[PDB]
């Protein structure tokens, strides 16, 4: 999070405004990240945090994981547009709804 | 020497002596500005710069 | 020569950031470490 | 602290909505800051006593709520698609994000409403408008790290700023301009460094504080009304007025302390180009303000024949002159700074 | 997520027998199975509890199934009518489950088990408290500490400050 | 690509509300009511953020509480021009 | 009060002996489903320019976590071959599809 | 389908908005965008509380303000036109046989209602409410809760310094 | 004087102000007895709380009956 310049007694409202890392999966990513920050400072840290930003991003942000997905569902109807799925094939079969 | 040492021509090593004018000259330009000012505000309010030396003093 | 020194180190010092002076931007987890202590309180408060 | 009591009960409020952006942790908490100062303010700037008042209030409303409104909408864009409030680098999710804040204090490009503002505003209304509502968002805009939209700002923040200024007789407008051109200033000075900012809008502070702080003392609203003001000895005319001056920070008047400052650091960043263009467009500035002193260099002059006493408050007058003093003789206390090493 | 040379499980170890039970015939059987097998759950979702990898939950996922297919074909041979007509009521009863609407078939049942295998029902919150129990998986994660060498320093406030050198070290030294 | 598929509809409406908002309209209220939409809008891209984030969704009242506030701030003004003027209309302007 | 805390208390213990079984049963059916969800994904983009189950074109999406680290799928990642049919049966379900 | 539909009334009715005129005719327009927003917000959240607060204070309460203090009515009332009605109709209905053949998930969110949570999850047992506002009221990020009713105090002190001016 | 004034003038305010006065005082009360008890090793603890011997929350456990 972007350094308050002052650090007065008044950022002691905001700066736990709203916390990522609280009961969430990303947040153990987050506990990953911010103790490097604190380390490397904000821009040592933010050079030397490649994987630990990709990761933390990764998991709230699920850009690479969606977007794998919207292009894998694509595909299947791409097929299907070439014509190689057909009404039966076009689909998989469906997850026991109790699972997930 | 004929070593350009970084470290040791930033030491402290010494040979920096204070003049006499050395450490007064802030005592005496605050000084120097309040009483100034004092007369400053004697002068625009058309009363003695001379009088109310309280507030020079102060 | 030493002010041509100082200048020297402070592009170093600001081209990495090393060390936590001018050219360094602390950050804080104190907040985050904050969070996580309330998080930790409630959870075993749960229940009654 | 005008007319009523409510003056201080907003001010204080005011400032803790600012004191919340500047202090502010992320971005959601510095929009939050900013709104608090939006209420703040507006009932200070809209005095229910006159007309010209209101009309500022629509206009500064309508304004810097629109700028918060874009302000945290590209503060959650780029807090959606870097999933991080400290970006990794600054991309178009980002220039949005200043382009609200140039709004809020009134730089550049997006200036218009300023000037359009001082016909309504008071004196220290408007010199309260002048300081501090330009706070938090230049501080904010020091966390955006964009150079070339800063560097556009910086090159038509002088030109507009100094040309206007040329044209304009209402004091209201001449302040509005003047201080365009110095926000010119700052935010160069903050795309190079934050400290020498710090202390340069301090010294502009003071400087703008002193300045709109006698003219609500003689209530003089009009070049004629500065021709005009009587004066027992057309001396101390002469006197004070140097402080017009030290806005063009000319050696000795103490505005050139800053102005060194912010050069001394620029330069050593290597952006000569820039600065000539700021400092060729500062003569421009201290042309005006030229234009305002024929009023007090020479003495003498043709005056109007009904005044014969000129009076004012203790407390305003009290205070005004001794800043002035100090705009006066200024640089000898070259030592007492010690925040620029 | 999974990736072809991650490790997963064989389609036969997942081949295990489940129970088949509806909500009331669960509910029904809940407490007096509760105490009977708690030790296969109890170790069983502790082990989830610390550690979230399901691969190797498995075994003991097949023992608490099991467990629970045990007591209830016990229940089946020696009270059928009595566990029946509870879970009847249970159901038929109310559209929320609870237990506060036949609680005459509740005792009924529980003679029949008083009769069979002589056990006790558990108190109102038998299962309510913590469960403090023994360590048989005997795998508690370690407990670490990151460490970052090159960190950032800065001045220690041990660090000498020899006076200044050369006054401000300014343009006229001052 | 996501922000095409998820974050494209808060998008086209935002704009949609500040074109509306720097329109021509014979007095402010149709103004204050296109930011007022833009404040709906504005909510929606914030929920689907605080959607993301588990627990941090309680922010919604304190942009709501603040936003509001807006409102009626701009109520407040409008309302006192009638009343000053005798009108709040543009031609005033 | 006391008899309302009294029965609250006995679902929440009579919860609390249900809940294992349930897991138990769960966890087979989400094994069993990852294994045939990874067969698809590979069936699927039999021919694709550089396709890496699991992965986009090459590198994990995940790192930092250690290897045989079972991440599971985002839910739509986990129909993603299946028909609305399906996918609502428990998404709506609190909607009461 | 429910999500993409909703997504087209409202595409419907912004083009309603930024049409209208009148100024009761858009702050009817609000109305029903805010019902839309509401059910939205709602279907991609945990459950529907915020959707009933910001229902009940956005709509209830503060459109009350902007539909009376603009019942200056211009005067004289609607002339509704048939015919932008008609094409309201007509891009509705194609917009919505084309969410009937839009891709069934792809063209819907990801966020993780209650249901669409995995059954592991002990925390999601609770009352849906509990969890998500625990911290509105637990230190030491409830202080802004105070900060809030303080600012609302603060408004009123505002609204009668402005609204009271001479009468 | 004041007290039958207020009494005479807005008897509900009164009356609501002695219940305000009321509720806080026993407030207090409650929270004292909340924590005679330490009122955190709460009997019955929501989910499924489980603790390895000897874990100081484990040790703490109490042994009661309600």
């Amino acid at each position: 999070s972007l350094t308050p310049f002052l650090r007065l007694p008044l950022t002691d409202l905001t700066g736990c405004l709203i916390n990522h890392q609280t009961y969430d999966k990303c947040g153990k990513f987050e506990m990953k990240m911010m103790e490097c920050f604190e380390a490397y400072g904000l821009e040592r840290g933010k050079r030397e945090c490649a994987d630990l930003i990709s990761d933390f991003q990764e998991c709230v942000g699920m850009q690479k994981q969606l977007m794998r997905f919207h292009a894998m569902r694509n595909e299947r109807y791409k097929q299907w547009l070439k014509g190689e799925r057909k009404g039966q094939e076009f689909f998989a079969d469906p997850p026991r709804v109790d699972a997930y | 020497s004929a070593v350009n040492d970084p470290l040791e021509l930033l030491t402290n090593k010494g040979t920096h002596e204070p003049s006499f004018l050395s450490p007064i000259w802030n005592p005496i330009a605050c000084g120097v500005a309040g009483v100034g000012a004092a007369i400053f505000i004697n002068w625009g309010f058309r009363k003695p710069v001379f009088s109310g030396i309280q507030k020079h003093i102060a | 020569q030493i002010r041509l020194l100082e200048d020297e180190v402070r592009r170093k010092m600001s081209e990495r950031n090393d060390y936590q002076a001018y050219y360094y931007r602390p950050s804080v987890a104190k907040y985050h470490r904050i969070s996580k202590e309330a998080a930790d309180e409630l959870e075993a408060l749960r229940g009654d | 602290m005008f007319n009523n009591s409510s003056k201080i009960l907003f001010i204080t409020i005011m400032i803790i909505g600012t004191l919340i952006t500047v202090t502010s942790n992320s971005w959601l908490g510095a929009w939050m800051g900013l709104e608090i100062n939006l209420l703040s303010f507006i009932p200070l700037l809209s005095d229910n006593n006159n007309l010209m008042s209101t009309e500022a209030s629509l206009k500064y409303f309508l304004t810097q709520v629109l700028a918060s409104t874009v302000l945290l909408f590209s503060s959650i864009l780029l807090m959606l698609k870097n999933n991080m409030n400290n970006e990794i680098n600054e991309s178009f999710t980002s220039m949005i994000i200043m382009s609200a804040l140039l709004l809020k204090s009134g730089a550049a490009p997006f200036h218009f409403w300023f000037p359009n503002m001082m016909e309504g505003l008071t004196w220290m209304n408007a010199l309260m408008l002048m300081t501090w509502q330009k706070i938090a968002p230049l501080m904010l805009i020091s966390y955006l790290n964009i150079k070339y939209l800063l560097l556009i700002s910086v090159i038509l923040s002088v030109i507009i700023g100094a040309i206007g200024g040329l044209n304009q007789t209402s004091l209201r407008k001449l302040m509005a301009f003047s201080s365009i051109n110095h926000l010119g200033w700052m935010l160069s000075s903050l795309m190079i460094s934050e400290s020498i900012w710090l202390i340069y809008f301090f010294f502009y502070s003071f400087l703008s504080f002193v300045l709109t702080f006698m003219f609500n003392i003689f209530k003089l609203f009009h070049l004629n009304q500065l021709f005009s003001w009587f004066v027992n000895s057309k001396i101390l005319k002469f006197t004070l007025f140097m402080n017009f001056l030290s806005l063009g920070g000319l050696p000795p008047f103490l505005g050139f302390l800053p102005k060194w400052l912010v050069i001394q650091q620029l330069t050593l960043c290597n952006q000569y180009f820039m600065l000539t263009l700021m400092m060729m467009s500062t003569l421009i500035t201290l042309f005006f303000y030229l234009r305002i002193c024929y009023s007090a260099f020479m003495m003498n002059y043709f005056e109007n024949n009904w005044i014969m006493k000129m009076n004012m408050n203790s407390i305003n007058y009290n205070m005004y002159m001794i800043m002035t003093f100090f705009s006066i003789f200024g640089l000898f206390l070259i030592s007492l700074f010690y925040f620029m090493f | 997520v999974i990736t072809n040379n991650t490790t997963l499980p064989e389609e036969s170890e997942l081949n295990v027998q489940e129970l088949n039970l509806s909500s009331a015939a669960l509910r029904a059987g809940a407490f007096h199975l509760g105490k009977q097998c708690e030790q296969a759950n109890n170790e069983f979702m502790l082990c989830r509890q610390e550690l979230d990898d399901p691969r190797a939950c498995l075994a003991e996922g097949k023992a608490v199934t099991s467990c629970a297919l045990d007591f209830f074909r016990k229940v089946k041979k020696t009270c059928h009518e009595e566990f029946t007509q509870y879970a009847t009521c249970l159901d038929k009863s109310s559209g929320t489950m609870a237990f506060s609407h036949c609680r005459k078939t509740q005792g009924v049942f529980d003679k029949c088990i008083k009769d069979n295998f002589d056990w006790d029902r558990p108190s109102y919150g038998y299962f309510s408290r913590a469960k403090v129990i023994q360590s048989a998986r005997e795998a508690p994660k370690k407990e670490e500490k990151v460490s970052y060498p090159d960190a950032t320093p800065g001045l220690p406030e041990d660090y000498p400050k020899p006076p200044a050198k050369y006054g401000s070290r300014f343009h006229w030294l001052e | 690509m996501i922000m095409i598929l998820y974050w494209s509809l808060p998008m086209i409406l935002f704009i949609l509300g500040l074109f509306c908002f720097v329109s021509n309209r014979k007095h402010l209220l149709s103004m204050l009511l296109s930011l007022e939409f833009i404040v709906l809008m504005l909510f929606f891209m914030l929920f689907i953020y605080l959607n993301m984030l588990n627990y941090e969704s309680y922010f919604s009242m304190m942009f709501l509480t603040f936003s509001v506030c807006e409102g009626a701030l701009g109520l407040s003004i409008l309302v006192s021009m009638i009343r000053t003027h005798g009108n709040d209309y543009f031609q005033s302007f | 009060a006391k008899k309302v805390k009294r029965d609250e208390i006995e679902m929440r213990s009579a919860q609390n002996v249900i809940f294992p079984i349930l897991v138990a049963e769960r966890d087979r059916e989400f094994l069993r489903q990852l294994r045939r969800n990874r067969d698809e994904e590979a069936e699927l983009m039999k021919n694709v320019p550089g396709w890496e189950v699991g992965t986009w074109y090459g590198e994990p999406v995940f790192k930092t976590l250690p290897e045989d680290t079972l991440v599971t799928p985002i839910f739509k990642e986990f129909y993603a071959h299946s028909d609305w049919k399906s996918y609502a049966k428990r998404a709506h379900l609190k909607l009461w599809s | 389908m429910i999500q993409l539909m909703l997504y087209s009334l409202i595409i419907t009715t912004s083009i309603i908005f930024l049409n209208m005129i009148h100024p009761l005719a858009l702050g009817l327009t609000l109305l029903i965008q805010t019902i839309f927003v509401c059910l939205l917000t709602g279907l991609m959240t945990k459950s529907f509380w915020y959707s009933y607060i910001l229902f009940l204070i956005f709509l209830g309460g503060m459109l009350v303000l902007f539909i009376y203090v603009t019942s200056l009515a211009s005067n004289e009332m609607f002339n509704l036109s048939m015919k932008l009605t008609l094409f309201s109709s007509l891009i509705l209905i194609f917009m919505l046989i084309l969410s009937f053949i839009m891709d069934k998930t792809s063209s819907s969110l990801f966020l993780m209602n209650n249901d669409m949570q995995s059954i592991i999850n002990m925390n999601s047992y609770f009352m849906e409410n509990s969890l998500s506002l625990n911290k509105l009221y637990n230190f030491p990020t409830n202080f802004i809760t105070i900060l809030l009713m303080n600012y609302l105090l603060i408004t009123l002190i505002v609204i009668v310094k402005i609204t009271k001016l001479f009468k | 004087s004041l007290l039958k004034r207020a009494w005479n003038e807005i008897p509900d305010i009164v009356g609501g102000s002695a219940l305000a006065l009321a509720g806080i005082v026993m407030a207090t009360i409650g929270v004292a007895n909340y924590y005679a008890k330490d009122g955190d090793n709460r009997r019955y603890k929501l989910g499924y709380v489980v603790y390895r011997h000897d874990d100081p929350r484990a040790l703490k456990v109490r042994n009661d009956e309600d």
